[PDB]
C-alpha cells in the first residue's frame, strides 16, 4: 500500500 | 529535484512533496475577509485570511470558497491559497520544483487553460502537468482495471478505467456531494429549530455532519426506529457549550446521496449513475468493472455507505455476478496519494509540459489528454 | 511633544500626559455656584467653583453635574471643566498637546460634534481624536479579545470586541450606575429617617456608598441576615459630628444594578445585559468572550460586585464552560490608562485628527470611527 | 356551518370567518402583566391583558410577545390569546366552527403539533388544518404561477410556486422583518439622543416605523440628499406630546432589509434571497416566476419598496426578460383572505383533519403537508 | 371512410387522414409525471401530460419518452399517447377509422405484436396494416429504384429498393441519430461549462441543435477555422434569457455522424455504412443506386449534409460513375407522406389485416411483411 | 530438423510440428488494435494484439480478420500473425524449420506468390510448399478416392479426388460459411431484440452459435415445433450475466447453409452443390463418390448436418445407390492433420521448394500445382 | 379581486 | 410532388 | 486413425 | 501592567 512499493509496481509493468 | 504534487480539492487543498506517504498541507480551501469593522488599529492585521487561520478568525470572518462544482470561480483567491501553499506550508521556491495538478473531468477547458497560464507565468514553475483524479485514484488503489466513484465537497463523478485505458462516453458526473448534503442539513436541522445561517454556523454543521452522520442499509427501516425509539438519538456540544440533539436528521442527510430528489434534482443517485455508467461500458468491461469498484474518498468516508452501495448495486444489477466495492480508509487522501505515484514514475517524466512548450504550443499542449 | 489624555466621566474628569501612569487630575465633574448671599465684600471671591474646590465650598453652595449619562447639557461649565483642566491642573500649553478624548458608546452624535469644534475653535488644539472607552479598557486590560463591562457615575455599557474587531450591534448600554444607585440610597436611608436632600447631603450619601456599601451574592438570605442579627449593622460620623447607623440597606443599595426594578426600569440587570450581549454574538466569538470579561471600574469597585457577576453568569450561561472576570485595582483608572497608552503608539499616530482635516473635512471626519 | 379563520400572526393576530372579505380581529399578538405594585384594591382587576386591552394598559404593563419568529415561546399567554380570540373578539363557540391555522415554512414541527394538540384538546375543536402562508398568498393574488415574499413581523421567506406545485428546495427564510427593523430604528433614533427602552417605548418606535418609514431608490444618493439638505425631516409627537424629528433614518431603517449588515448579518438583502430562489429553480420556471413577483404584506407595506426591489431584480437578473412585482393594497390581510378563500372552497373539505384522526393518527398527520 | 396514417416516431408522432399532403398531429412523443409536490388542490389538475402540454409543464415535469431506438418501452404511457392522438388531435372514432403504423426495419417482433393487439384490443379498430418507412420514403419521393437513408429521433438504417423489390440482406441500421447527437451536444457544450442536466435542459439542447448545427465538408479545415477566427461563433438565448455562445461545436456534433467514435462507438459512418449497403446489392443494381439516394429526413434536416454526403461517397465508389443524392425539403415529413399516399392505393387496400383474420390468424398475420 | 505445418484458417490459424497428432497453437486469426484513448501511461503497453491476448483484450479492442474468404487482405497483420506464431507459440527459430503452407482452391495466384515470397524473404525459411486442403482432408481421412466438403470461417468448397487424381472442373466454391452464418445470426437475434454490434459482440454471437445451434431434419416441422411449443427454446448467459433466450432461431441460423436465399445468395446450398460436383465428374466415379463424402469440419461441427446432408443427397441423387457421409469428431482438425500427415511422407519431401529454387524460377515455381 | 370571485375561480378550475 | 399526383402516379404502374 | 499409422499407410501405398 | 509595558507588547503585536 506504501506510495513507494506502488511506484516499483507500476515501474515494474 | 523533487517534484510537487497538489490536488485542488473543492474545500481542501493537498499538496506535498513527490513519493511522501501522506500531504503535508491539508487546510481548507477557505478564504475569509472581516464583515465587521476593526477598532484596535493593532489588532486588524490582515484583510485576509486563508483556510487555516481563517476557521479559528470565521467567528469574525465571512469565509468564501474560491472553488464551486471543481470550477475556479475566484482567481484572485486561488492565487492567495496557492502561494500560501508553495511558501508558508511547503517551504519551497516553486522556481526549481516541478508540478503535478488535479481537475475533476468534463471540467471547462478554460480552467485548465488559466490555471496552467498562471502557474507558469506568476509563480515562473519550470515544468507542469494536469492528471485526471480518477487515474490518480486508480494508482493509489493498486490496480489497471477501475471504475471509480468520487465525490468532494464539490463534484462527484464516475469515471472507468480498463487496462488503462478511459471511457470517454461512460463518464458521468453529478454535482453534489458534501456542500449540498451539508445545506440540506442545515435545512433539516433547522426543522427541530437549530437555526444556523453563517458560513462559521456552515462550518459547525459542516463538523456536524462528519462526525455524526451514518447511512442507512434500509432508510424506510431506519426512520421507522427514530419515530419508534429515541435509540438513534445523539446530543452534540457546539463551541460555546449549547447543546444540540438530533435523531432521523443523521441518516436522512447522507441518505440524500442515494436520493437527490430530496435535493429536488432529477439525476438519479449514486448506485444508479454507478449502474448506468457500467452499462455504458462495452459488455465485457462490465464484468471486471463489478470486481473494481473504487471509492475516491471526501463524503464516502459515511459509515455504512459501501455496505448500502453494495446492497444497491446487487439490486440493480443481474444477480450471479460478483459485485465488490474497494474503499480504502486512505480514500480521502488516495488522490493525492495517486499524484505522489504518478510523478515519481521514471515513465511519467517525459509527460511533463515544460515552459518552453507553454511558449510554443500556446495552451493548446495543456488540452492534449484534457479527457 | 508629550500628548495629552483626557478622559471626561459623568463624575470624575482625568488627564494626564500620555505614557505617564496613573492621570494627574481627577478632580469631580463638578462646578458649583453660591445659592446663598454674599456680604462679606472681600469673600464673595467667585459665583462658580470647579469640582475639588467646590466641593468644600459645597456647604455654602448648589452643585450641579455638566453631565448626564454621557450626555453634556451645559456646555459653558464643560469649558469650565476643560479649562481649568488644562491651565491650573496640568499647566500645559494645549497649542503644543494634542489631545484624545473619551465618550460612551451610542452616545448623540451631536455631543461629539460640539465638543471637538470646542476643542479646536476655542483652545487651538493642533491634532486630536476620540476613541472609545471599551477600547480604551482593553488596551488597559493588556488584551485584544474581550467584553468590557462598564458603569461610570452615569453609563453602564457592555461592548464585545474580538481580534480588535468590534460588534456595533452586540453593545448594550444601561443610563442606571452610580447616580441613581446613590439616589436610591437616600431614599432608603430616608426610610430609616435620615433626611437627606441638599446636593451637598447627596455628596455625603455619595460618600457614604463609596465606603459602607457591599454587594450581596445571596440578596435574600442578607435580607434574612439583616433581619435575624445586627452583625450587617455599621456606623459613620457626618461631616457636623453626628452619627448615623445603617444595616441591610448596605448591601440593598448596590444590588439596584442587578434589579433596576428597584428603580422602577424594566430593562434586566447588568448580569443579564451582559448575557444578552454575549448572545448576539456570533457563536464562535462567546467561548472567547466568556474567556475575558473585563470590567471598567467606577461603579464596579464595590465589594463583592465580581464574586456576584460570576455567579450570576454561571447561572444563565451553559454549564461545562470557563466563565471568568478580570476587574484590576486600577479597574477606575483603567480607561485612562488605556488612552496614555493608546495615544503612544506609533502606529495610532497616523489616527490623529489635524485641525487642517477638521478645517477640510469639515466635522464629518469625527464620525469616521463613531461606533 | 361557518368555517373559522384564524391567523396567528407574530405581531398582529387575525381572525375572521370563512368566506368573509376581512378579518373582524385584528388585534396586538401581545400579552401584559403589571410591573408596579398594586394598590387601589378596586383596580387591580386582572393579573393579565391581551393586546388591545394591554396596549392601553402598557404604560403601566409590561408586554411579552409569546411568539418569535414564527415560534411560539409562551404557550400559557397563547392560550390566553386564543381564548380572549374565541369568546371576547369572535363571540363564538369552537365546539361547532372548524378552523383553519397559518405557520411560517420551515417551522419547528412541535410547534405545529403543539398548537394541534391545544386546538383539539383545549378548545375541543371539531376539525382543523394548518397551511402554509404562501400557497394562502397566491389564492389572494388570484394566480397560480408565482414567488411570493413575505415579511410578517418575525418571518421573511421566499417561496416558489408554479402551476400549483411548490418547489420545497427554492424556499429561502430569514428571521428579520418588524422586529429587527423596529430595533434596529431604536438604535439609529438613539443616534439622535431619542433614548426609547420600553417595550412601551418599543410600540411607540413601531408606530414612528409604520408611518414614517420610506424605502430609498438609490441609498446612496438618499444620504447625500439628507447630508445636504433638510428635506427629507420629518416631525412626530409622541404619546405625552413631546416632539421627535427624523431624517436620514427614516429611509436607513428599512434599507437594512436590503443590507442585514447593518443589524450584522451576512444573509443577502431580500433581492439577492428572492433573485437566489429563482436560480435554484429549474431554467424554464424562472421566466414565468420574474413575470409573478408576488408580496405578502407585512412590512413590505413601506413605500418605495416594490420600485426598489424592481431595480435590484432587473439589476440581478438578465436583461430582455420581463419582471413584474404584483402587490396589492390588501397584501398585509391578504394571508388571512387566502385562507378565507381556501377554508370556503368545496374541493377543499376533504383536506380538514378530524378530530377521529387526530386520535387516530396520532399527532403525525398534520405533518402531512408540512412542506 | 378516410383510412388513418399514424407514424410513430422516437420523438415526434405524426398523424394524418389518407391523401392529406401533411400530418396534422406532429406534437412531440413525450409523457411528463410532476416530479415536485403539488399543493393548490385546485392545480395539481393531472398525474401525467402528452407531448405538447407536458413541453410547457416540463419546467416541473420529468420528461420519459415511451420509445427508444424505434422500440416502444412503456406502454402504458404509449396508450396514453395513442388514446391523445384519436380523441384530442384528430377528434375521430377509431371505430370507423382503419389505420396504418409505422415501424423501423429490424425491431423486434413482439413490438409489432404488442402494438396490433393494443389497436384491435383497446381501440377497436376495425382494420390495420403494418409498414416500412423506407417504402414509405420512395412513394414519398416518387420512384421504385431507390436506397434509402433514414434517421429519425432514434435509428438510422440504410435499405436499398429496386423495381420495388427489396434486398432483405442489404439493409443496414445504427442506434443513433438525434437523441444520442443531442446527448454529445450536451457533453461538448459542458467542455464550455454551460452544465445543461434536466430532460427540460435535454430538450432546450435540442432546440439548439435543431437550429444551430450545421456539417462541415471538411472537419480539419472546420476545426483549424474556428482555432485560428471566432466567424463560426454563433449566440443563443436560453428560455431565462441567459445567452449561450458555440464555435466549433456546432459541426462537431453532426460530424459525429461520420464519426461515431465520438461516441465510442466502432461502426462506420452513415457515408460508409451506405456504401457497403451498396456493395451488399447484386453489382448491376449499384449503377442505379448511386444515381437514386434518397434522404428520410429527421436529423437529415442539417445544412451540408447531402454535400457533405456526395463528397464521402464519391471518394469511396469508383470513379466515373454518376452519385447523387436526393433530399426534398420534405425529408422529414416525407414518412408520413409515403403512409397517405400507399393508404390511398386502390390496390394496397387488400393489404389490409381485419380484426376477422387478427382473430383467426392469431397475431402472425403482421408478420406476413415483416422485413 | 522437424519440418513446420501451418494451417492459416480464415478465422483460426493452427500451426504445428509433423508427426504430431495436434496443432499446438489454435489461436484466433485475429489482430486488434485499441478505439479507446490510453491514459495510464505504465499501461497502454502495445498498439497491436495478436488473437488470444487480443480476445481478453477484445472489451477495449477493436478486432479486425486479417483474411477474408481465403484470401489475404492485410499483409502486414498477416506477417504479426506468423511473427507471434514462431516465436510466441512454436518457440521456434524458422531458419532452420522447412514450412508447409494451407490455401483454399480457386484462389488468387498472388496470394499464394506473395505469401511464398514473404515467408522466404522475411522469415529466411529454407524450405517451403503449398498444399491444398482437399489433398490434406483426404490424408487425414486414410482413403484416396473421395469428395471432401469443406467449410472454415470462410470458403466454402467441394473438391473431388479418385485414386488420387483431382478433378479440376468438378471443383465448387462457396463464399459462406462460418462468418456469414455468425451475421445473419446476428440479425436473427436482432429479431428478438438482443442488439449485438461491436465485433467483440460479434465474437460472442459466435461462441453463441458454437453451443447453441443445432441443424434440423425438417425445417418445416421444426418451424412449426417452435411455434407452437417453447420445448425448442434455451437459455445462455452473456459475459455480464444477463440471460438471452433463444428459440426457432437456433435451427433457423445453420439451417442457412442449405438455403443460402436467408443469405440472398443464389447458389445452390451445400447438398445441391456437392450433387452438382458429383455430376461435374465421369459417370463411374460418382458410384464411388457418394461412398466417400467427406467433411472438412469448421462449420460442419454442428449437431444434424451429417444427417440432413445424407437426407437431401438421397432425395437428390437416383435410389438403390449407396449414400455415405464421413465426419470424424476431427474434422475441424483434420487438415492440420492432413498436413502433418504429408509434410512426414518420405516421398513428398522433393515436392519442397527451397530458397535457390525459387531465386532462380522466380515465383512461378509455386504455382506448378496450383489447381 | 373579492373574496367570493376569488373562491369561485379556484372552484371552476 | 403532391399526394394525389404521387398516388395517380403508383396507381397507373 | 493416429497420424503415425496413416503416414505408414500412405508410405506403404 | 505598567504602561510603558503595555505600549511596547502592541507596539510589538
Ligand atoms: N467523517 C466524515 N464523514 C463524512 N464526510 C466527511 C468526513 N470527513 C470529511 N468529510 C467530507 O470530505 C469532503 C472533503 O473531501 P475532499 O476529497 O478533500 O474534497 P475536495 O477534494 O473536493 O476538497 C468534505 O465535504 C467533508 O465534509
Ligand atoms: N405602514 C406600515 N409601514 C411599514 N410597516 C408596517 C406598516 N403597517 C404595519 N407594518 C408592519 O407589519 C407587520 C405586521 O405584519 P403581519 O404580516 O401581520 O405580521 P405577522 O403576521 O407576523 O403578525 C409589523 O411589523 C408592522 O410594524
Ligand atoms: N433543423 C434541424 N437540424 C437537425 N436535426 C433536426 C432539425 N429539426 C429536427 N431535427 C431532428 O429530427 C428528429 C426527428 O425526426 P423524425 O423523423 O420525426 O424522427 P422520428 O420519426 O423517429 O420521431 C429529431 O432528432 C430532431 O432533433
Ligand atoms: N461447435 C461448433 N459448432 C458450429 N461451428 C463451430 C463450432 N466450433 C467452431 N465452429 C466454427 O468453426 C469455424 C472455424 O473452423 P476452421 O476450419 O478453423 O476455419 P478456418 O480454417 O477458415 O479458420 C468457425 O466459423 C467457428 O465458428
Ligand atoms: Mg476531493
Ligand atoms: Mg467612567
Ligand atoms: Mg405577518
Ligand atoms: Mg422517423
Ligand atoms: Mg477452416
Amino acid at each position: 500500500m506504501g506510495v513507494a512499493d506502488l511506484i516499483k509496481k507500476f515501474e515494474s509493468i | 529535484t523533487t517534484a510537487l504534487v497538489c490536488d485542488n480539492g473543492s474545500g481542501l487543498v493537498k499538496a506535498g512533496f513527490a513519493g511522501d506517504d501522506a500531504p503535508r498541507a491539508v487546510f481548507p480551501s477557505i478564504v475569509g475577509r472581516p464583515r465587521h469593522q476593526g477598532v484596535m488599529v493593532g489588532m486588524g492585521q490582515k484583510d485576509s485570511y486563508v483556510g487555516d487561520e481563517a476557521q479559528s478568525k470565521r467567528g469574525i470572518l465571512t469565509l468564501k470558497y474560491p472553488i464551486e462544482h471543481g470550477i475556479i470561480t475566484n482567481w484572485d483567491d486561488m492565487e492567495k491559497i496557492w502561494h500560501h501553499t508553495f511558501y508558508n506550508e511547503l517551504r519551497v521556491a516553486p522556481e526549481e520544483h516541478p508540478t503535478l495538478l488535479t481537475e475533476a473531468p468534463l471540467n471547462p477547458k478554460a480552467n485548465r487553460e488559466k490555471m496552467t497560464q498562471i502557474m507558469f507565468e506568476t509563480f515562473n514553475v519550470p515544468a507542469m502537468y494536469v492528471a485526471i483524479q480518477a487515474v490518480l485514484s486508480l494508482y493509489a488503489s493498486g490496480r489497471t482495471t477501475g471504475i471509480v466513484l468520487d465525490s468532494g465537497d464539490g463534484v462527484t463523478h464516475n469515471v472507468p478505467i480498463y487496462e488503462g485505458y478511459a471511457l470517454p462516453h461512460a463518464i458521468m458526473r453529478l454535482d453534489l456531494a458534501g456542500r449540498d448534503l451539508t445545506d440540506y442539513l442545515m435545512k433539516i436541522l433547522t426543522e427541530r429549530g437549530y437555526s444556523f445561517v453563517t458560513t462559521a454556523e456552515r462550518e459547525i454543521v459542516r463538523d456536524i455532519k462528519e462526525k455524526l452522520c451514518y447511512v442507512a442499509l434500509d432508510f424506510e427501516n431506519e426512520m421507522a426506529t427514530a419515530a419508534s425509539s429515541s435509540s438513534l438519538e445523539k446530543s452534540y456540544e457546539l463551541p460555546d457549550g449549547q447543546v444540540i440533539t438530533i435523531g432521523n436528521e443523521r441518516f436522512r442527510c447522507p441518505e440524500t446521496l442515494f436520493q437527490p430528489s430530496f435535493i429536488g434534482m432529477e439525476s438519479a443517485g449514486i448506485h444508479e449513475t454507478t449502474y448506468n455508467s457500467i452499462m455504458k461500458c462495452d459488455i465485457d468491461i462490465r464484468k471486471d468493472l463489478y470486481a473494481n469498484n473504487v471509492m475516491s474518498g471526501g463524503t464516502t468516508m459515511y459509515p455504512g455507505i459501501a455496505d448500502r452501495m453494495q446492497k444497491e448495486i446487487t439490486a440493480l444489477a443481474p444477480s450471479t455476478m460478483k459485485i465488490k466495492i474497494i474503499a480504502p480508509p486512505e480514500r480521502k487522501y488516495s488522490v493525492w496519494i495517486g499524484g505522489s505515484i504518478l510523478a515519481s514514475l521514471s515513465t511519467f517524466q517525459q509527460m511533463w509540459i515544460t515552459k518552453q512548450e507553454y511558449d510554443e504550443a500556446g495552451p493548446s499542449i495543456v488540452h492534449r489528454k484534457c479527457f
